[PDB]
């Protein structure tokens, strides 16, 4: 955006003139190579929306137009990176850990739809959704991938290392757990208890891990 | 829409008064539509010669249509 | 024949001149 | 004009500061631009007079303090239109460009390399040294065009011998350009109208002239880099290329060789004669060999465009308006060709011209307007291109009609291929491997056709317009030519 | 009509002196063919600049027969 | 006052020396590269001579004592000084990358610059043989040394070494030239030379002293701007030292050179007996520069050889004596200088490659596509392609070429030009169009490369919407000589 | 005057040759280029004037008519 851009000059001009205009007496404080990742929900002419009730990992960055709701989180490494179109992850979901969640922008060559990501939804770890309207009380495996296009229907647990392929529509309740995606079998009810289940488990413990503090002990370990 | 016959001062040699000899042309060539133009005037007054007669439409005027003719010459 | 056109181009030229020459 | 001149100068200097990704700021406001250059060029042509040997809107700034080689800007007569024309021809190519993305073919990039009025320029430079920088200087713009969103055919190139030749043919005409600045200091082309030259050296210099110009003018022994730089030539480009780049031959012999040398050019009358003669004898012939769509619509503009040398030639006031008349009309009329066969390309992603077939089916107003533009490159009598064309004809009016007895087979051999092409693409229900993408023109498409349509329309029915604000101009050249 | 066209042409008039402006050009062109006949043609200017330090500094030294008598 | 612009940088040179001496040798600054130091506060002492030499413009010629017995300042010694330290100060700025990051310690590289620079300083203002000769040979000197410094590739040594040979034997042919013109007039001061001179005629006038002397000086001159018949290793002189020595000796002893040619030949000697070895130059110079550039791989190289043909299409403005002529030359000197500051500022920004020739220079339209379009520019106004600078240049000098009816040099050049232009353009399209060819890749080029690179491209295009300042200037320095 | 667009464009140039995005303060230093422009202009006019004056006294010389 052009007052964007004009925005970032000024800013720049400004942080210039900080570092030089007054660290000049003695001061390499700004030189030091502190991270930036801490970025967590990073921003364009789109922002990340996300509400209270919604624990984001600060070893985890969510970047481009994201709208975590309710309960959601995003737990330690995961990448909620959506600039193209909105990662519009619903309530009460439970990313878990290092997953990946991507309208991430190629050359139109399969015209990148937003990942609406329903409710409910314990993703495992690495997965590594992309293009994916994945429906409510969905379970995703540890390590798994997904495709583009992908609508995984209500209760389909996807397990562990699986691989979805292109536009397919996984019915609701069908088992798929394979690197050509390939249905397996009905799900069971304790299937469906544990994931109906995990997904509260996480909403409270994402509410925990309470993060919102500092240790200023470490910090002045660190410092010397 | 507002000229002047005279050119002001060219002699024959035209070489000399640029000024004047771009002059002669601009308005020697305004002699040259006036008698185009004449003979156009007098090309519709043939045709006006047709519209009056309308029964010999030929005659009448076409001896005077080689009068009109005669402000072209050389016609071999 | 192109050769044959293009001095029978320029004999249309001394046509013209031809022309030039009846005046 | 001193303010609304530098219209598209300016409207691309301050945009190169914008790189905007988001390309829908850099289209908007450089179509805009254009359009404004376009609409002052309109009113420029509306502040015409059509009484004067004078230019109409005369401005200057030193270049040389010593005989004072500057930007002399004059518009009389013929460079009104063709100002007129370039403008009316720019906007089509910023508006043939809409392309959703367009990222490789980096919008603002194509902007800014057609977004210069260097044409403008040339058309409105009347000092002949400057005058020859600028259809040399377009030669940049004009290349980057050609290829950088070109359609790559072959490894893009012209050929070698024949670029060498075209270029060192330009430079030769700069030669004869500084004998006659230094032949009595004479700078612009007012004084060296004025001025008188020796009748031995009026030849040399008219043919040195000649070479650079009979290479932008397409005559038969050098006219091979329409064809070979139309098919490789995007789809905005040919429509510049056919639009202006032709033009520049002619407007050159119009203004600088006519009234320049007259007892040269009386003396090459049967050479120039036969010369274009041939040449649209063999472009007519030709596309019987070329099955290639942009070469079959090339070749019929190096027919149209020796027809306006075959013209041109006349000390017939209607002898030179029906040669600037046809520039006007072919401006239009190829153009819009070539605006056709680019979408025929682009909505057939084919470069092969056996495969245009079922055009009825996928796009029928495509053969509407098809049909209503090659009625017009064969000059359908109605057609702005019959009144330049036949005025081209009756320019044997002081003469004897031996040339216009080759026009006779440069145009009627033209007017069958034009047919006979016209059916070869709209032929039959000659079903193509296009997986039922019919490709329907766009509202945008049919816009940008619209002028070209309502131009040749407006001329063919009502050519007074242009051949009025022209006939003062045109009569004085004549009387500097007696 | 439409309310102004008639002042709507005066946007020209005809200010008929871009002919003495093609006049004066002339002149300087006239002048301007002398351009490259033109070079060097004085011998008198300062180039002749050695003299003015000769009858200067001649009577220092460098002399036959002044330091003599 | 009236040698403040010499005063300066010989003072600023000592104090940069020492300078830069003490430090290198420092044990308690770690024996630090003074290179990049004495640089910076070198192109400093450049600027600051280029104000004290700007600015007391009425001041230089301050002085009588200096007249008729060293060196004789005016308009034109003044401009064309402007430009000699406006063409160093490129020069040094383009090199800031060579000292950091090649990596030189030897800070005397500057320094002997700045003497380089003092005695081309010198030379513009040279108005005695024996002044021309030792300025000269300053500058020569300099050259010599700073063209043999790297010591570790063997490829520079022996292109120094015969750069050096070429240089002392070209002096020494340009002093007998001395020797004879003295021997045979009993006078060394061109203002002495001149009143001698006036109506010499030596093929109307048996005079084969002073003829066998301007023909030596003209012989000598010829090898120092490496024209086309005396070139006789100056492609090799380019391609094998350093880049940015290449880039100092290749502009700016041609711009001193020239100018001094300017002095001895338009004035020492007015006659058109000697301008008919330069016709002759011109001629082969241009033919030269064309085949050669149309045959060579190597940048280095190929830049040579554009330059000697550069160098040809000068002397078609010295070809004749008219003032149109060497207002042409001067032109054709500043946008030949400016033109060739920006090629070897782009050769320097492509620090990564070895001795590479244009197929390892191509990917730039792909890599860096800015820096392409750039040395597009750069070698389209060598050609000569109209919206350009270099068109202007020779458009210019071909012009001037007709208007002293040298028809026939005016054809040559045309021709040359146009085989030119196909080659550049052939090359352009080569390096865009197609030919992929390896993707080296490079680190980028600095500020100082940056903005001149920028700089001068911007003249080169925007140079036809302004030429009156330029064209001022070279029709003033023509009537000043 | 056009002498600023210029500076800022040397400066973006520069910025575009070392691959550094079109950002920071320098831009507002393409004054300086503003202030050159005037200053060539300026000298442009000085310099026409000493060129007028050199073609006088060149007319003066080379003969004078005679
Ligand atoms: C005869 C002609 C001969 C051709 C050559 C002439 C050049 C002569 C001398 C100058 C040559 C080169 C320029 C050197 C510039 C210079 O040292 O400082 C400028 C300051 O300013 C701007 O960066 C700010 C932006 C400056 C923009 C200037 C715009 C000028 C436009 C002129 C009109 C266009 C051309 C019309 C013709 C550049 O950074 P700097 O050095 O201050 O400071 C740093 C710089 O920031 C670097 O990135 C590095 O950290 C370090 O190497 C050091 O350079
Ligand atoms: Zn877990």
């Amino acid at each position: 955006r052009a007052f964007y851009s004009v925005g970032f000059w000024i800013r720049e001009t400004g942080q210039a003139l900080d570092r030089l205009g007054c660290r000049l007496q003695g001061k390499n404080y700004f030189r030091e190579q502190l991270s930036r990742h801490r970025t967590l929900m990073n921003v364009f002419d789109k922002a990340p929306i996300v509400d209270k009730e919604a624990f984001v990992a600060p070893s985890a960055s969510v970047i481009g137009d994201v709208h975590i709701g309710r309960g959601s989180s995003i737990w330690y490494g995961c990448v909620l990176r959506g600039d193209v179109n909105t990662v519009s992850v619903g309530s009460g979901t439970n990313i878990q850990d290092n997953s990946l969640v991507h309208v991430a922008k190629s050359n139109l060559s399969g015209k990148v739809h937003p990942t609406i990501i329903g409710d409910n939804v314990t993703i495992g770890h690495s997965a590594v959704l992309h293009g994916c309207t994945v429906e409510d009380e969905t379970f995703i495996g540890m390590g798994a991938t997904l495709l583009d296009g992908v609508v995984v229907e209500k209760h389909g647990m996807v397990a562990a290392g699986a691989l979805v392929r292109q536009n397919t529509r996984i019915p609701s309740g069908e088992v798929w757990g394979g690197n050509p995606a390939r249905f397996l079998r009905k799900l069971t009810d304790e299937e469906i208890a544990f994931i109906s289940q995990s997904a509260t488990n996480y909403s409270n413990l994402a509410q925990a891990h309470a993060a919102e503090n500092a240790k200023p002990l470490n910090v002045i370990e660190f410092e010397k | 829409f507002e000229e002047s016959a005279p050119d002001g001062f060219d002699p024959e040699n035209p070489y000399k008064d640029p000024v004047a000899m771009v002059e002669m042309r601009e308005h020697i060539v305004r002699e040259k539509w006036i008698h185009i133009e004449k003979a156009k005037i007098l090309r519709e007054k043939v045709k006006w010669c047709y519209r009056v007669e309308g029964v010999n439409h030929y005659q009448k005027c076409r001896h005077l249509v080689q009068q009109y003719l005669d402000a072209t010459r050389g016609v071999g | 024949g192109i050769f044959g056109i293009a001095l029978p181009i320029i004999v249309y030229k001394g046509i013209v001149k031809d022309f030039h020459m009846q005046d | 004009l001193s303010g609304l001149i530098l219209c598209p100068v300016l409207g691309s200097i301050i945009l190169l500061f914008i790189p905007n990704s988001r390309i829908r700021l850099i289209r908007l406001i450089g179509l805009c631009a254009s359009l404004i250059t376009f609409l002052y060029s309109l009113v420029l042509w509306i502040q015409f007079d059509s009484s004067t040997a004078k230019f109409q809107f005369v401005e200057s700034l030193r270049w040389l303090p010593y005989e004072n080689i500057n930007f002399y800007l004059g518009i009389d007569g013929i460079s009104l239109f063709f100002v007129i024309l370039t403008t009316f021809l720019i906007p089509i190519c910023i508006l043939v460009g809409w392309s959703g993305m367009r990222s490789y073919g980096k919008e603002y990039i194509i902007a800014f390399l057609i977004c210069e009025f260097l044409m403008i320029a040339v058309f409105c430079m009347l000092d002949l040294l400057l005058f020859y920088v600028f259809p040399e200087s377009v030669l940049i713009p004009m290349f980057i065009i050609i290829g950088v969103w070109g359609s790559r055919q072959r490894k893009i190139k012209a050929a070698y011998q024949f670029f060498l030749y075209t270029l060192l043919g330009s430079l030769f005409m700069l030669l004869a350009i500084l004998l006659i600045l230094f032949q009595t200091g004479t700078t612009d082309l007012q004084i060296l109208l004025t001025t008188e030259f020796s009748e031995r050296r009026q030849i040399f210099l008219w043919i040195a002239f000649f070479a650079s110009f009979a290479v932008k003018v397409p005559m038969v022994p050098v006219h091979i880099w329409l064809p070979e730089a139309h098919v490789e030539a995007p789809t905005a480009g040919s429509v510049i290329l056919a639009g202006i780049l032709l033009k520049f031959g002619t407007y050159g012999f119009l203004r600088f060789s006519i009234p320049m040398f007259p007892e040269a050019t009386l003396c090459f009358t049967p050479f120039i004669y036969t010369l274009s003669a041939i040449a649209i004898i063999y472009t007519s012939l030709t596309t019987l060999r070329q099955i290639d769509l942009k070469k079959i619509i090339a070749y019929s503009s190096v027919a149209h465009m020796n027809l306006v040398t075959i013209g041109m030639f006349s000390p017939n006031i209607q002898g030179i308006g029906g040669s600037i008349l046809l520039m006007l009309s072919h401006g239009l009329v190829s153009s819009a060709l070539f605006l056709c066969v680019g979408v025929l390309y682009d909505r057939h992603k084919t470069r092969l011209v056996r495969y245009y077939g079922g055009l009825v089916s996928t796009m029928p107003n495509f053969s509407t307007i098809f049909f209503s533009f090659t009625l017009a490159n064969m000059s359908l009598p109605g057609t702005s291109s019959f009144i330049g064309e036949f005025l081209i004809l009756v320019g044997a009016f002081q003469r004897n009609s031996l040339v216009a007895t080759l026009a006779a087979l440069g145009m009627i051999l033209g007017a069958a291929y034009s047919l006979w092409l016209y059916n070869r693409v709209v032929s039959g229900n000659l079903k193509p491997d296009f997986l039922h993408k019919f490709s329907d023109l766009n509202g945008r498409e049919v816009f940008i056709f619209i002028p070209f349509l309502v131009g040749l329309v407006w001329m063919g029915v009502y050519p007074k317009v242009f051949l009025d604000c022209m006939h003062t101009s045109v009569s004085n050249l004549v009387q500097h030519g007696k | 009509i439409m309310e102004f066209a008639e002042n709507l042409v005066l946007r020209l008039m005809e200010n008929p002196e871009e002919r003495d402006r093609k006049a004066r050009e002339h002149i300087y062109e006239m002048h301007e063919r002398c351009k490259k006949i033109k070079e060097m043609w004085a011998l008198p200017i300062r180039p002749y600049g050695f003299w003015t330090f000769e009858r200067h500094n001649a009577q220092l030294r460098w002399d036959p027969q002044i330091s003599q008598v | 006052l009236a040698v403040f612009p010499e005063i300066f940088i010989i003072n600023a040179t000592f104090i940069l020396l020492i300078h830069g001496v003490v430090f290198s040798t420092s044990k308690k600054y770690d024996y630090p590269p003074l290179a990049s130091n004495v640089g910076w506060l070198g192109l400093l002492s450049v600027l600051i001579t280029l104000l004290l030499l700007a600015a007391g413009a009425p001041l230089l010629t301050i002085a009588h004592l200096f007249w008729n017995n060293l060196f004789r300042r005016d308009n034109f010694t003044y401009f064309c000084q402007i430009f000699l330290l406006l063409s160093t100060a490129g020069t040094i700025s383009m090199c800031f990358d060579f000292f950091d990051q090649e990596r030189f310690d030897a800070f005397e590289f500057i320094v002997l610059i700045l003497l380089s620079t003092c005695g081309m300083l010198f030379m513009i203002s040279a108005y005695d043989l024996i002044a021309m000769y030792l300025a000269i040979e300053l500058q020569s000197l300099c050259f010599y040394v700073i063209a043999a410094s790297k010591r570790k590739s063997e490829f520079s040594t022996e292109a120094g070494l015969k750069y050096l040979i070429l240089g002392a034997f070209s002096s020494g042919i340009l002093l007998f030239g001395c020797s004879m013109i003295y021997g045979s007039t009993g006078a060394t001061h061109f203002d002495q030379l001149a009143k001698i001179l006036t109506g010499y005629e030596i093929t109307g006038a048996r005079s084969s002293g002073i003829f066998m002397g301007i023909l030596f000086i003209a012989v000598g001159f010829l090898f120092k701007i490496t024209a086309v018949p005396f070139h006789m290793w100056a492609p090799d002189i380019y391609e094998g030292s350093p880049t940015p020595v290449t880039a100092f000796l290749s502009i700016a002893p041609k711009i001193s050179i020239f100018a001094n040619i300017l002095r001895v030949f338009i004035y020492g000697s007015y006659g058109a007996t000697l301008q008919q070895i330069f016709f002759f130059c011109s001629i082969a110079s241009m033919i030269l520069g064309a085949l050669a550039a149309m045959a060579q791989t190597k940048v280095k190289r190929l830049l040579a050889y554009s330059s000697i043909g550069h160098v040809g299409y000068i002397c078609i403005g010295f070809s004749c004596g008219t003032i149109e002529g060497i207002q042409s030359l001067l032109i054709g000197i500043f946008i030949y200088a400016l033109m060739t500051m920006d090629a070897f500022a782009i050769v320097l920004a492509l620090r990564q490659t070895r001795v590479k020739y244009i197929a390892d220079l191509g990917a730039l339209a792909k890599t860096n596509p800015i820096l392409a379009i750039t040395f597009s520019i750069t070698m389209f106004s060598y050609a000569g392609i109209p919206p350009l600078a270099g068109f202007c240049s020779k458009f210019y000098l071909f012009f001037a070429a007709l208007g002293c009816g040298a028809y026939f040099l005016a054809l040559v050049g045309v021709v040359t030009s146009v085989i030119g232009c196909f080659y550049y353009i052939r090359l352009v399209k080569r390096m865009f169009f197609d030919t992929p060819r390896t993707w080296i890749l490079y680190e980028p080029m600095d500020r100082n490369k940056s903005l001149l690179l920028a700089m001068t491209s911007f003249f080169i295009t925007l140079f036809l919407l302004y030429p009156s300042p330029l064209f001022s200037v070279t029709h003033q320095m023509a009537l000043s000589l | 005057m056009v002498g600023a667009l210029l500076g800022l464009g040397t400066q973006m140039y520069s910025n575009a040759l070392r691959k550094l995005p079109y950002m920071r303060h320098p831009w507002e230093h393409v004054v300086g280029m503003g202030l050159g422009a005037v200053f060539a202009n300026q000298l442009v006019k000085w310099d026409v004037k000493l060129k007028e004056d050199l073609d006088v006294m060149l007319a003066k010389a080379r003969a004078a008519n005679e």
